[PDB]
Order: structure tokens, then C-alpha cells, then sequence
């Protein structure tokens, strides 16, 4: 796939899938309990590109075993909570050989991260 | 978990939507309920209020009033309960 | 014209106000209906929706369920109908 | 006033005032927290007249207790963001015996409403 | 400021839209461009890109190809420029 | 299979890369292409698109324009084709 994926998780939510073209960001709650992700921050790093910061609404909770996918403006997807959300303020999550998607909670702590590395 | 028709009904005030607009309600069951007198979503919600939001009683009543299964009864009960939580 | 309590109730959605908050519903009739089981306004309105908003049937049933006179039943029906026209 | 006022609001911003001549629509963040109204839509119904929809900027914030007054094109006022905006795209907000305005958020959901009803 | 046809064209990638879907291209202009050989929007854009995105060169080429005046040439050049900015 | 320059060109949008930045295009080939009029990589890509992505046509054009051989023409065609498949 030419993009190595590094998965690390210390909480309940893991970064399930990252789009190489930056169309969407997919996270998974692999525990057996619902995770409240109110005002959690998603920071996307594309190599040396400036950070794109996405902020969730003040009250948001992902049910256990459910999938929420954050789509970009250029993707053309339709938001449908609690499973589908679209970030119209950003045309695309970006591209590059070093794509890093870090999930930041409301306390500014990194609990999940997945990095796409291409030789 | 929820259908888009369910969300559309919930996302807006019920107004005067027909009983068929309720989640999990197709043509057959909606027509049956209209025959019973529940010709509109508001009548069903008023029944639900009289039922005082009991899931089992509401679903049993729906099955006895249009032959709805557990699927359709659950969908309608969820839609009405969410609409009540939002607007009532 | 209209009772002020009626205006207050119809100004905003009923929410979770007690049945006594309904216009024309004093402590006597309110306590009667609460003991009858209609302990909240929304169940009563659901009955009104179940009665398909008919003035005569709703007023007669209200009198038979608590004892509201023609005046009190008329006022309660008017308040419920106006709220439905406003928020339903 | 012959125009019975019926208001409904479930969020931190409520319909502060409605102009009967359709010059402006006035709202307030009646909470104690600054409210971000980015991309929020305003839907105004004038009896049987077609709905007029005004959309907030992608990132717009109404602070706590503040007054936002969206003026029409015919209002003649000058926009002063984030306090005063003039909807030059709409000559007048309209008139009629049934003036109901529903505020639609960034998620396409109604949280505040005021309806003026005349005999 | 921006024409609705221009907004529709720029909102999505041009893909395989005909020359008539271009902003500032009417039925007569579209037919002329199709007859000349620029029968599709992307070929016209490539010709615009061949002219190194120059406003004057592209507008003069459009005028000599189909007969556009100042307004039509300006609208077409603006549409292609905004499409290039958005996607190219 | 492909040179490092090909990977570098494909992995990112071309933007404003010079004609020499194309895979299989040397300093002499790039200078000749600039002299002919294809002074940028996106100009060569537009020429490739005009040829409707034909391999033989593009290779013959490159050979007749800058004197590129079969290997250089094949490398440039592959680079442009992969870029189109990745972004266009």
C-alpha cells in the first residue's frame, strides 16, 4: 500500500481508517462502552503542511462499536450524526507521504494516533 | 441505529405529517392506522402521551392496531420518544 | 377575551407543566384529574388529540372525568386548541 | 398589538425581536456563554410567502447576552459585525398575518423560533 | 458578482460537462465551439491553459472563435480562472 | 520500474513545476521544450490531454519536439498518465 500505518491506543477510541487523499477521517470505539468525545480535537498533520484543527460540538458521544467518519468539503458526503459528519470548513484533509491523524480530547491530551508513512 | 426518515421526522416539528411519515411505518401499516382513525402522526403521538411513553404498551398497541412487528413498532416508538424529548 | 393564564400557557410549549397549569384548571379539577391518572398536561392533550380536537367530545369527557362545567371545559378546550395551532 | 407573539427556543440564542415591516430580525445569545453561529441559517416565513433563508458566516460568534440584528436591504442600516449585519440580498424580511422565523444551525436543525400571529 | 451557472460549474470538478455548461457560453456560443473542435469544457480549459492562463489572450481567442464581447469573454475567463484556483 | 524523480512528481500535485521536473526529461530536453513553447510541466500535461492520453502520440510528439528517445518518452508518458490517474 506504500503507506505504513502505526496504531497506538491508551483509551477506548482507536483511529480505524485514514484516507490517503484526505477525503475522510475514520475512528473506531473498540471498547464495550460508549465514549463521550464532547469538544475533542482532531489535529491533522500532512508532513510539513500547517496543522488543520477540527473541533467537535460541545456535547458529542460515540456509542460503543459504532463508526463516525469525518468527511471533508471536497468529498461531497452528507452529515448524519452520530455516524456521519462533514467538515465543510476544510476542502480536504490534505495529502503527503507523512500523514498523521491525532485524536485530542477536551483536556488537550493525545489518546489515539495513526500515522501514514510513505517511503 | 436510526433511519434517515426517522431523523427527518425528528429533526423538525411533526406539524401535520401523516401517520405514514412515522419511522418504520410503511403504506400498509399507515393505511391500517388511518382506518383505525390514526390518520396523522399527531394522533399517534397523542395516543403515546396517553400511553405515557411506555415502550411495551405502545408497541403492543401498534401491533394490535396495524399488525406492526417488533421492527416497525420499535422504530415508531423511538421516533415518537425522540420527538417528545426534542420538542415536548 | 382570554384568561391571562391561557396566554401564558399558549405563549410557550407546554413542556412538563402540571395539568393545573392548563387554563381553566384550578386545584379542585386538577387534583381530580391527577387522581384520575391525567397527572400531567401532555397526557390530557394527547387525549385531546386522541379525541381529534373535537370540542363537544373533549368537553363532555373532561366533565365526566372531573366535573368541569361548560365554562371551564370551554376554556380548557380553547387553550388546548390554541396551543396546538401555535406549536403542534 | 393584534400580533400574538409565540416563541420557542431550545438553545443559547433566542429570537430577540422581529420587525413587523420586515426591516430586520433581532436575536440574542441569552446565555452566559459566547455562542458560535458559524454557517447558521435563518428561515423566515411570511404567511404563505416563499421562505427566505439567510446564512451566517462559516465562523461567526455571538457573545453572551449580545444582540445580533440582521437588517434587510431596504432597512438602510449599516452592518457592524458581530453586532449588526445587513442582508442586502433581501430587500425586506416580509410582512403578513403569520410571521414565523425558524433559526437553523450549522447542522440544519431548528433550535429557536418566533411566530407572530394576527387575527 | 458571480453568476449561478459559474457557481454550479466551480462547485464541482468539470469532469465531462459540455461546453454549454461553461459560464458565459450560450447555445450559439456552445454550438460554435463544438463545431470549431472545442466541443467540451475541458478542451476549452486546456486551450486556456495553453495560452498560459492569460486573460487578454484567452478572451481574444474566445472572441475570434465564437464572437464573444467584453462581458461574455470576461465571464468565461473568470469561470475558468476560478475553476483552476479551486481544483487545478 | 520508475525513477525517483517520477515518484517525486507523482506523489504531489504538479502545481508550477518546470518542464525539467518531468520524469525522464533532462536539462537539454527541458531547455528544448521551453524553446518550442512547452516551458512548464503543466503545459506538457495539457498537450498530453489534448492528445487524449495516447501513448504513441505523446511519445512521438516528445521525440519530435525535444529529441527525447523511446526511454525518455516512455518515462514522461508514464509520469503524466500516473499524475492524471492520481489527481485528474
Amino acid at each position: 500500500s506504500s503507506f505504513s500505518q502505526h496504531a497506538r491506543t491508551s483509551g477506548r477510541v482507536a483511529v480505524e481508517e485514514v484516507d490517503e487523499e484526505g477525503k475522510f477521517v475514520r475512528l473506531r470505539n473498540k471498547s464495550n462502552e460508549d465514549q463521550s468525545m464532547g469538544n475533542w480535537q482532531i489535529k491533522r498533520q500532512n508532513g510539513d503542511d500547517p496543522l488543520l484543527t477540527y473541533r467537535f460540538p460541545p456535547k458529542f458521544t460515540l456509542k460503543a462499536g459504532q463508526v463516525v467518519t469525518i468527511w471533508a468539503a471536497g468529498a461531497g458526503a452528507t452529515h448524519s450524526p452520530p455516524t456521519d459528519l462533514v467538515w465543510k470548513a476544510q476542502n480536504t484533509w490534505g495529502c503527503g507521504n507523512s500523514l498523521r491523524t491525532a485524536l485530542i480530547n477536551s483536556t488537550g491530551e493525545e489518546v489515539a494516533m495513526r500515522k501514514l508513512v510513505r517511503s | 441505529t436510526t433511519s434517515q426518515k426517522h431523523r427527518d421526522f425528528v429533526a423538525e416539528p411533526m406539524g401535520e405529517k401523516p401517520v405514514g411519515s412515522l419511522a418504520g411505518i410503511g403504506e400498509v401499516l399507515g393505511k391500517k392506522l388511518e382506518e383505525r382513525g390514526f390518520d396523522k402522526a399527531y394522533v399517534v403521538l397523542g395516543q403515546f402521551l396517553v400511553l405515557k411513553k411506555d415502550e411495551d404498551l405502545f408497541r403492543e398497541w401498534l401491533k394490535d392496531t396495524c399488525g406492526a412487528n417488533a421492527k416497525q413498532s420499535r422504530d415508531c416508538f423511538g421516533c415518537l420518544r425522540e420527538w417528545c424529548d426534542a420538542f415536548l
